[PDB]
């Protein structure tokens, strides 16, 4: 309300005058770069960034790296304790803290790579579809880029537009703009270049920025442009997403809580439990780290934001553009899909197949040649036919057009009126002539409560009575329309007999496929009309029945080729799909039965009714699979009736139904509980399109209120691309089942030394250095790798899941996990723990109790198995051999576990070994644990150990085990469908 | 949720599950915990299998060998009152478990301790590491030999009046043969007098320059009245071909120490198979911290 | 089994070292090689 000062008040020649444009042909683009130099691109300047380094640091200070950053501090303050007591310490404590620091730096940049790539990926989805404007200049209406709009270009906004830029409507017809965003009511306000009131918000002849225009037409010229825009500085300050996040994340969340309950019970306990048991403050916070690290997955938030970006990147290239990220997560969940007949099942490219006239069906369109027509272009009445085709059409041809056939080239204006075009000029002649002979007077164009085309045109010639008035429509109504025909030049009334060949010819045609239009004129008579009489648009004055229809005329409009596959995938997927079109139920039945909505054998009421030679009526409602309910049965029926349809029919096809309609089916079919996806490409279709659970806009014709109505974006407008994305959408769910069930497993070996320890009383064969090694050092990449995976030949072959019953983490995750994989894994760690004792000379029978006297400093003479005595140093030594030696027992185990884990269904010889990060993992994996155990100073810093080659191959009998039983358990799932193996082992 | 999910009385669920689940699931892991176990102990068993009774497969983490020493003092500190008799109770009750164990009635008869030579000499050879010839036989030290330190006279063992004794002893090793150094014109300058071959020398000094002065007269007490070990008693052939054997022992008595001051004494033996660490404060070496206070 | 049998007291750890190492190197490139074979 405060910042307002506009130009409303200045006439046409003022406003020309200071803006300097020329208002029938606009600015010319040599002044349009000089603008655009000078005032800068139509945009809002955008707002400041995050500094690289302030992120880097947050990753520094969050997630679980305060724990690490304590137990680093806590290390350092210990060695300095050890400083000021007895000289020569043991640097043991200042090389721990070295170790947890550098751990934090690691997760740190690590996390912080992975979280810039899916911001970048998320950006380029800005740039990639833009938002346009058409702007007038130099005479010639173009398209441009908004950002190329500058202030005083002439820009022309119709209905369903955005508005590039505030704008001085010069001339308007019927434009209606929602100024819902600008003052907040939602009615649409009516735009006239005169001036109404002098303030801004009242004026009729401004239209402001982010508006849109609801209906009309209307032309007006930039007064300001990008922030000076009266909507652009409230945008730019005050319109500011927040940040958000998805349900896949927040199911995620919630178990990373429940985990990190449990563990930190379990980590005070054994903090108590060490202090009981004698041992040091430092080496309880020891226990802690590592119990706490072992135990809480910190991998699963970074490992969903990164499946969910790469799948989206798969998308995009696939055709399917998702304005937000919770649709990636919706469309796996797809269980019905309303779409359309014209324009996202066919291409909308109609061609003028059949024609009937003198009460005959005629074949037409010389299959681009010069053979003509099959009949004779003699024809009294054919005369009559193209006359109106000719004459009523709206479409004509654009320039440079001359060089090629007529079957290749572009036309402006309906697609049956460009078919139109294409016939009459190839049987005909030239329509240039003929529209310039008749004159049009008026035409009246096409409207839905007329529901037919009108044109009135004067006619040259001698003997008629100067007034030929000619109509096409609908053939039903307009036949209702005409009391006479024209039969091979003599005109005759309609009669019955006339009408029933009329219908059956209707009958004929529609079965086939093709859409028909019903063609009429009429010669008024010249007593009644003079030459002089003038026919009133506004005022019907001229007779609308009893006129005298010539014929029909039909076209043909192929599907495309993908569709028909598609449907076919989306019945084997358990998803529902309706088809909600304009046409007549034949043309709907036809078009549905060849695509595949109505696959053989299933028949409506209608059909069997038929079939039986008995009453609709009579015929059991239940007994038909699908049926196609008409427009005008869909208002009358309440909402139990169309819960009635939706619930008892597999195949549902609603035809002659008007897009403001899809609201009550989309609702319908939400009431029932299941996941909806509706297309639409029109301002009425918004609302169903908000309403849906998946509104997919079509990208090429939708306009930009559908646009911004929709999450989902259809880049090709046809069907396949919706099914193909619905499959990308539930690989994400398998590829992360996929990696919880990995990292989840290492949980029961890293833990398991940890109690056999302090129940059995041996020595510690698992270290906390090595824990962090096997978590945060090395599996932080072949966790990644599980998002890259393919999918299974199954995945379109099963059923929706629902989000009631199915959860990513479900009691059989934890049987395979905790119970049957994990406690392999323990047992081949295990395993290369006792071989180095027992080599080294400890055996096993002895060392159940040695850690009391083990972990005691002071007991330089502890006796073996084979009775030598240890110091503490070289006992310890061999301990330490033992930590190195589970890590790699537990790396090697990981190979059987990561490739038993690529897929769930079926084998890997099936899958196959085609994913390359996956690999480059097991390999850098096996690298790793060799550099650490092999490389020199590990032994003082690390702790680590050389490990003799013996002992590498004591976990392979582990890995080959968990890798064959795995298998077996595939097998016997594929083989026997819901059985005990499947209830309890398939997660 | 809370009661419903603990037990309804339509589906006969328990927890969650019936009865024939119940038992399926309980019947598959116990089998499939069973054949875990099985593999485990058959694994373990063929490693049973691989290594030998009478020699660790591996032998070179104990090499050099450590130097260990009764009484028991925890972090290397020896302090008591010449007053309170409670102060070094838990001194001579370890004092005594060490020598426990060289009483004259537990050695007795021909074996499996056969008399040896009264002074130092060279090593014996009891064949090969096998079950040939039986139970080795191992060489009798005893009590006695240690003069004034043997609970012998003064169970104390002298830490009733200021003069402590500290038995020192060699980490025995299976097949190890003490090497000395040779007589050659290098070798330290204690060494030379007294240079028996036969005999592996310890001797004991002050950590710092400074505390020389504050400790007084180290007398050492051993075999044949030397500061060190017999080579006879070397090599150990392990506790399954040589029960029942005795390591020499060496004693030490620090007379001479100077009243209500903490002295760092670092005992070393010297020879050619004998390395210190600077990570094993115990290899080789040793330290001691005490403080006669009274 | 005499007094020269230091070698039952002796492990050639640097050659094992040495080994390994290059072992791990030899790993480190076949990986490098298979995630960018495509990429070239
Ligand atoms: C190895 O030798 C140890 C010593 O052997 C003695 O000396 C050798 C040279 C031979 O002459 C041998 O025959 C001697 O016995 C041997 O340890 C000894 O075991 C006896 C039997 O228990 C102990 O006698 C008991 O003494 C206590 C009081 O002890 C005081 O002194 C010791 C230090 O010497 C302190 O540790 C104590 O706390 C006390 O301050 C008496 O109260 C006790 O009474 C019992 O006997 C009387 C009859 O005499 C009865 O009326 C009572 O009811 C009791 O039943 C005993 O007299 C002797 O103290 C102990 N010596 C030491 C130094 O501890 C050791 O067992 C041998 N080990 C092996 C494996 O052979
Ligand atoms: C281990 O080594 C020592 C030292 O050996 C000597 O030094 C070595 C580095 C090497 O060069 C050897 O060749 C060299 O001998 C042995 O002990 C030494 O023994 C000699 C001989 O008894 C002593 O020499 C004596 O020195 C006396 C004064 O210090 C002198 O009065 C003595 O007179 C004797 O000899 C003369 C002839 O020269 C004779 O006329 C006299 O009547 C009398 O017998 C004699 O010269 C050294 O002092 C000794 N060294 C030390 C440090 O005490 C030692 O015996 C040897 N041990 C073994 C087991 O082999
Ligand atoms: C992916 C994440 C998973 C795992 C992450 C783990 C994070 C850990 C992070 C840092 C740890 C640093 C450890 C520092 C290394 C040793 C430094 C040191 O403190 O050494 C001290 C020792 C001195 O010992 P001393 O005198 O007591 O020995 C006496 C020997 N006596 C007596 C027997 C003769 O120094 C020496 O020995 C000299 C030897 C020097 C060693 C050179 C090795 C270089 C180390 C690291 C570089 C490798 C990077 C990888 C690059 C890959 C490229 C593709
Ligand atoms: C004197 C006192 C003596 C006491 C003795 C007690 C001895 C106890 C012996 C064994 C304990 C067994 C523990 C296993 C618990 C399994 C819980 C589970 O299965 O819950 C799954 C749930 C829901 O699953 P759903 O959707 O399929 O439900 C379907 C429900 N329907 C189908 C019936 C409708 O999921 C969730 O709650 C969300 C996920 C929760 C994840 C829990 C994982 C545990 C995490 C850390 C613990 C690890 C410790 C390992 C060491 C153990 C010591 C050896
Ligand atoms: C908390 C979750 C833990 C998960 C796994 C934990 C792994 C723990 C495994 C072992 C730790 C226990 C310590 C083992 C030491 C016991 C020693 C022993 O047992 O000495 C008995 C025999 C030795 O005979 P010898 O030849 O020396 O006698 C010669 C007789 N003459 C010559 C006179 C004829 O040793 C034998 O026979 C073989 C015994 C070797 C180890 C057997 C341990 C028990 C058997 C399987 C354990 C795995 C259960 C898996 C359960 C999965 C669900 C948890
Ligand atoms: C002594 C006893 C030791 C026991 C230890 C146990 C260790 C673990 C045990 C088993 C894991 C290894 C199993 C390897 C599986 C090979 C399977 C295979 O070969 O299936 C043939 C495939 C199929 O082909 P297709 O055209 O019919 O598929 C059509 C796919 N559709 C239909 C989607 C178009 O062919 C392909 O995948 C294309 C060619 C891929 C070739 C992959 C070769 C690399 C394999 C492993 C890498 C090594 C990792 C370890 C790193 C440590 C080294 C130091
Ligand atoms: C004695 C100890 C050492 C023994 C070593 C043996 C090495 C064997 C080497 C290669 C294995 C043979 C290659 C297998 C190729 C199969 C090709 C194929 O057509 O497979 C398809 C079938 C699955 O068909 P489906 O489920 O669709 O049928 C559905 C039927 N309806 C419709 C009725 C439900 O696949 C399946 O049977 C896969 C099931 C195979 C499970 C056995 C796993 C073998 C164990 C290790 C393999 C070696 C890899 C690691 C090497 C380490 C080297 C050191
Ligand atoms: C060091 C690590 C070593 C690890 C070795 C592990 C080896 C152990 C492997 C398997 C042992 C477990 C066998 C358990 C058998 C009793 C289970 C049972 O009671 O099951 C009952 C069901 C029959 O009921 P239903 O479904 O008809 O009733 C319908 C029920 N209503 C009404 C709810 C729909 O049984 C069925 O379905 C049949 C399903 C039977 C389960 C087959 C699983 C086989 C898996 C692995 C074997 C391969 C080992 C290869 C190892 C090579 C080593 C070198
Ligand atoms: C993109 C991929 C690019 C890959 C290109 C690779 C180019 C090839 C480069 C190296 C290949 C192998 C080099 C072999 C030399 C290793 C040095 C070595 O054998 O040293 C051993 C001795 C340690 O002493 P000791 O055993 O007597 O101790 C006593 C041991 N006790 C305590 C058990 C008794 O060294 C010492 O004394 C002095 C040590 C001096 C410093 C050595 C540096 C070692 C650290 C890093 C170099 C290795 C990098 C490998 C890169 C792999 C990528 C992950
Ligand atoms: C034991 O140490 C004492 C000193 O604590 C030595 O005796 C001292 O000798 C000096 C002369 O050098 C006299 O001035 C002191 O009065 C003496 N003090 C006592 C308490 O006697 C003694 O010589 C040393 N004995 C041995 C064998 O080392
Ligand atoms: C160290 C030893 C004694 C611990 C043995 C623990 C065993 C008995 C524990 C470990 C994991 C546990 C299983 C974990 C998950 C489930 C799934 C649930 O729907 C039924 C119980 C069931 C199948 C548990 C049964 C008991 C179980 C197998
Ligand atoms: C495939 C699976 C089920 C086979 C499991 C076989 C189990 C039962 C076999 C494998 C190795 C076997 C052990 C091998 C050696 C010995 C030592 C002997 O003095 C007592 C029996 C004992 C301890 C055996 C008991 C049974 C045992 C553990
Ligand atoms: C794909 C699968 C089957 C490949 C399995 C590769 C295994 C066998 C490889 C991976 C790393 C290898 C080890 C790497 C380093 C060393 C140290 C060297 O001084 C002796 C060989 C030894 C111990 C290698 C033995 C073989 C080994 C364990
Ligand atoms: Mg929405
Ligand atoms: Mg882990």
């Amino acid at each position: 309300k405060e910042v307002s000062m506009d130009d409303h008040k200045l006439s046409l020649d003022e406003l020309h005058n200071k803006y300097g444009t020329d208002l029938t042909r606009g600015l010319t683009n040599a002044r349009a770069k000089e603008i655009l130099a000078r005032d800068g691109p139509n945009s809002l300047t955008p707002p400041p960034t995050t500094p690289e380094w302030i992120k880097f640091c947050r990753q520094l200070f969050g997630g679980f790296s305060i724990l690490l950053w304590i137990g680093a501090i806590l290390c350092f303050l210990a060695y300095g304790i050890q400083a000021a007591t007895e000289d020569e310490p043991a640097n043991d404590n200042l090389y721990l803290g070295v170790v947890l620091s550098t751990v934090v730096i690691v997760t740190g940049c690590f996390s912080y790579y992975q979280e810039a790539k899916s911001s970048r990926i998320m950006d380029s989805f800005k740039n990639m579809v833009p938002q346009q404007a058409l702007v007038i200049r130099d005479g010639e209406k173009s398209t441009i880029n908004a950002e190329f709009v500058v202030a005083g270009d002439l820009v022309e906004v119709k209905g369903g537009d955005r508005i590039p830029a505030d704008l001085r409507i010069i001339s308007a017809h019927g434009c209606k703009v929602d100024n819902s965003s600008l003052t907040g009511e939602s009615e649409p306000q009516t735009r006239s270049p005169e001036f109404s009131s002098e303030n801004p918000l009242e004026t009729r002849n401004i239209a402001f920025f982010s508006t849109n225009c609801v209906e009309g037409t209307a032309r007006g010229v930039v007064v300001y442009t990008g922030d000076r825009t009266v909507m652009g500085r409230i945008a730019t300050l005050a319109s500011g997403l927040e940040v958000g996040r998805t349900p896949i994340a927040i199911e995620i969340e919630h178990f990373i809580h429940i985990i990190t309950g449990v563990a930190v019970f379990l980590g005070v306990s054994f903090f108590i439990l060490s202090l009981i048991l004698g041992y040091s403050w430092l080496e309880a916070v020891i226990f802690l780290i590592g119990i706490i690290v072992a135990n809480v997955p910190e991998g699963l938030l970074a490992t969903v934001t990164v499946c969910l970006t790469l799948t989206a990147k798969r998308m995009a290239r696939k055709n399917c553009l998702v304005k937000n990220l919770e649709a990636v997560e919706t469309l796996g969940s797809t269980s019905t899909i309303c779409s359309d007949k014209t324009g996202t099942l066919t291409q909308n490219r109609m061609t003028v197949a059949h024609m009937w006239f003198d009460n005959q069906i005629h074949e037409a369109d010389t299959t681009e040649n010069q053979s003509g027509a099959a009949f004779d272009k003699t024809s009294a009445t054919w005369s009559a036919l193209s006359r109106i085709a000719a004459l009523c059409n709206r479409a004509v041809f654009q320039a440079g057009q001359d060089n090629v056939p007529i079957l290749k080239r572009s036309v402006a204006g309906d697609a049956s009126e460009s078919a139109l075009l294409k016939c009459i000029e190839l049987c005909c002649g030239s329509v240039q002539g003929m529209r310039d002979r008749n004159p049009k007077i008026v035409e009246i164009p096409f409207n839905s409560t007329n529901k037919y085309q009108l044109s009135i045109h004067e006619n040259e010639k001698s003997s008629e009575s100067r007034y030929l008035l000619v109509m096409k429509g609908a053939p039903e109504r307009i036949l209702d329309r005409c009391s006479t025909i024209l039969l091979n030049g003599a005109e005759e009334p309609l009669k019955e007999d006339m009408k029933e060949a009329f219908q059956n010819a209707y009958l004929e045609l529609g079965g086939l496929g093709e859409r028909v239009l019903g063609f009429c004129h009429f010669a008024l008579p010249e007593d009644k009309y003079n030459e002089g009489y003038p026919f009133d648009a506004d005022e019907p004055n001229f007779p609308t029945t009893d006129l005298c229809f010539v014929g029909l005329m039909a076209m043909i409009d192929p599907p495309r080729a993908a569709v028909p596959d598609a449907v076919g995938k989306c019945r084997s997927a358990g998803i529902k799909v309706i088809m909600v079109t304009g046409d007549h139920p034949i043309t709907a039945k036809a078009i549905a039965k060849g695509v595949g909505i109505i696959s053989e054998g299933n028949e409506t009421i209608e059909d069997i009714a038929a079939r039986l030679n008995i009453p609709i009526g009579q015929v059991n409602p239940r007994d038909a699979k699908a049926c196609v309910v008409h427009g005008s049965d869909l208002k009358d029926l309440s909402t139990e009736v169309l819960d009635d349809i939706l619930h008892y029919h597999t195949e549902i096809v609603f035809a002659r139904t008007s897009p403001q309609q899809k609201l009550i089916i989309v609702e319908g079919c939400q009431r029932q509980g299941a996941i909806v996806a509706v297309t639409g490409d029109g301002v009425n279709d918004s609302p169903a399109l908000k309403k849906a659970d998946i509104g997919v806009a079509m990208g090429i014709s939708g306009s930009d209120v559908s646009k911004q109505a929709a999450d989902m974006i259809l880049l090709d407008d046809n069907f396949a691309s919706i099914v193909t994305g619905v499959e990308e959408g539930r690989l994400i769910f398998d590829n992360l089942k996929k990696s919880i069930a990995y990292t989840l497993t290492s949980n029961i070996p890293e833990i398991t030394p940890f109690l056999v320890f302090i129940i059995g009383n041996v020595p510690l064969p698992l270290g906390t250095v090595t824990i962090l090694c096997i978590d945060l050092g090395t599996d932080m990449v072949p966790a990644i790798s599980l998002a890259y995976e393919q999918a299974e030949s199954d995945i379109m072959k099963r059923q929706p899941r629902n989000p009631k019953t199915d959860k990513l983490v479900n009691e059989r995750l934890i049987s395979m996990a905790y119970g049957q994989i994990g406690m392999i894994q323990a047992l081949g760690g295990f395993f290369s723990y006792f071989v180095i004792l027992a080599e080294n000379g400890f055996l096993p029978m002895d060392l159940i109790g040695k850690r009391v006297r083990w972990d005691d400093r002071w007991i330089s003479d502890v006796e073996d198995s084979f009775g030598q005595q240890w110091t503490y140093e070289q006992r310890k030594i061999v301990e330490f051999t033992c930590h190195t030696s589970f890590f790699i027992s537990i790396v090697v185990v990981q190979w059987a576990d990561l490739i038993i884990c690529k897929t769930r269904r079926n084998s890997i010889f099936q899958q196959g070994m085609k994913n390359k990060i996956l690999i480059f993992g097991l390999f850098e994996e096996t690298a790793l644990a060799a550099f650490l155990s092999y490389c020199p100073g590990t032994d003082v810093a690390l702790r680590m150990y050389p490990l003799k080659p013996s002992w590498w191959f004591c976990a392979f009998p582990y890995s080959l085990i968990i890798f064959l039983y795995d298998e077996m358990r595939r097998f016997i799932i594929r083989r026997s469908p819901g059985g005990w193996v499947e209830q309890e082992t398939y997660y | 949720g809370w009661k419903k999910f603990l037990w309804d009385s339509e589906k006969k669920e328990f927890l969650g599950r019936t009865g024939s689940s119940w038992f399926k699931i309980f019947l598959f892991y116990l089998i499939f915990y069973g054949c875990l176990a099985g593999i485990f102990i058959g694994t373990i068993q063929v490693l049973l299998l691989t290594l030998s009774d009478f020699e660790p497969k591996y032998q070179d983490r104990v090499a050099p060998p450590g130097l260990s020493h009764a009484p028991y003092a925890i972090k290397t500190e020896i302090s008591f009152s010449i007053s309170n008799p409670k102060s070094y109770e838990s001194f001579v009750k370890s004092m005594h478990k060490l020598m426990d164990l060289y009483n004259e009635s537990s050695q007795a008869g021909n074996s499996p301790f056969e008399d040896c030579s009264d002074t130092p000499a060279d090593y014996i050879k009891r064949g090969d590491l096998d079950d040939s010839q039986g139970q080795k036989k191992a060489c009798r030290f005893s009590r006695m030999w240690l003069k004034n330190c043997s609970g012998l006279d003064d169970t104390t063992y002298g830490y009733a009046e200021g003069k402590p004794c500290v038995v020192a002893k060699l980490n025995r090793i299976i097949g190890f043969y003490p090497k000395p150094l040779k007589n050659t014109t290098d070798l330290p300058e204690e060494l030379q007098a007294n240079y028996n071959q036969y005999v592996l020398p310890l001797r004991c000094a002050a950590k710092r320059e400074e505390d020389r002065e504050k400790i007084g007269s180290i007398e050492y007490f051993g075999l044949g009245g030397y500061a060190g070990f017999p080579l006879q008693y070397y090599p150990y052939y392990g506790k399954r071909l040589q029960k029942k054997y005795l390591q020499p022992l060496l004693a030490i008595q620090f007379t001479n120490l100077t009243q209500n001051m903490e002295l760092r004494i670092e005992c070393k033996v010297y020879g050619e198979n004998i390395d210190y660490s600077e990570k094993d404060r115990f290899r080789g070496r040793f330290e001691v911290k005490i403080e006669v206070k009274s | 089994e005499g007094p020269d049998n230091d070698e039952r007291f002796t492990y050639d750890y640097y050659r094992l070292r040495v080994v390994g190492l290059i072992v791990a190197a030899v790993l480190c490139v076949i990986g490098i090689i298979i995630l960018l074979a495509g990429k070239c």
